């Protein structure tokens, strides 16, 4: 019959999926205190401006302020992020890819070489005049401090890595190339998959690859493309995980890892 | 198509 849940933990636990590609977005920060990108508060022409090029020259202040709430050492990781570490840790995680710029995945232990931040980091900067570099910690001050960083060179504004709209993806992003045919299991987390070219790599997969959409809505090209070994369990995305991790036997160990990396932070 | 851009 159809591909079940609980067959992609079986398919896990017998180690026949061992590459997997596992993508993730605002689903995935909203359980860690991670505010909506459109909904602020916790100035808008339209949602999309905080992360516009033109609104941004015109006025930088709301970007900055954002950034200062999601600047690393606020927020915490949660259940989500530590389902991933634990798969990197038990070598079934080829890579992770995400469109959230919280730098949760990182936090919660995940290696850089295996973490695509497709959208962007806090921890570089580029200035928008003159193009130079600066590490995301030069700059750090000025945004707790509520000011606008400038370049100590041509004194344009420094803007953090953060990919903007019309901006182009980082370069780690190509790895796409690779990874997504290399992968055996393809997860889905978390995600409305409305950015591209982000949302277009469920298709990247092979159509013998199973994709698992743990998602409240079952949203984009596995709504109107679907495929033969495509797995949705839809509903909130925490109890999803922690449905697949009883699944998969993983619970205790989780229950160890959560409190362990936790308490690390104080 | 390797620039960001939403959907609208
Ligand atoms: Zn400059």
């Amino acid at each position: 019959g159809k591909l079940s849940l609980q067959d992609v933990a079986e398919l896990i636990r017998a180690r026949a999926c061992q590459r997997v590609v596992v993508m993730v977005g605002a689903g995935i920060s909203t359980p860690s205190g991670i505010p909506d990108f459109r909904s602020p508060g916790s100035d808008l022409p339209y949602p999309e401006a905080i992360f516009e090029l033109p609104f941004f020259f015109h006025n930088p202040k709301p970007f900055f302020t954002l950034a200062k709430e999601l600047y690393p050492g606020n927020y915490k990781p949660n259940v989500t992020h530590y389902f991933l570490r634990l798969l990197h840790d038990k070598g079934l995680l080829l890579r992770l890819y995400t469109q959230n710029i919280d730098g949760l995945e990182r936090v919660s232990g995940i290696p850089a070489s295996k973490l695509v931040e497709a959208h962007g980091t806090f921890a570089s900067a580029t200035c928008t005049v003159c193009q130079r570099p600066f590490p995301g910690e030069d700059i750090r001050a000025d945004v707790m401090a509520d000011r606008v960083p400038r370049c100590p060179v041509c004194t344009g504004v420094v803007k953090p890595d953060i990919v903007f709209f019309g901006e182009p993806l980082p370069q780690r992003f190509l790895l796409h190339v690779v990874d997504f045919p290399m992968a055996d299991l393809l997860l889905i987390l978390g995600t409305s998959l409305e950015v591209e070219p982000f949302a277009s790599l469920t298709e990247a997969v092979r159509s013998s690859v199973p994709r698992l959409l743990i998602n409240r809505d079952l949203v984009g090209p596995l709504a109107w493309h679907p495929r033969s070994r495509d797995v949705a369990q839809l509903g909130d995305v925490v109890h999803g995980v922690e449905s697949l991790v009883e699944l998969l036997g993983w619970t205790e160990e989780m229950r160890d890892l959560v409190q362990r990396e936790t308490g690390k932070l104080d | 198509g390797g620039a960001k851009r939403h959907r609208k």
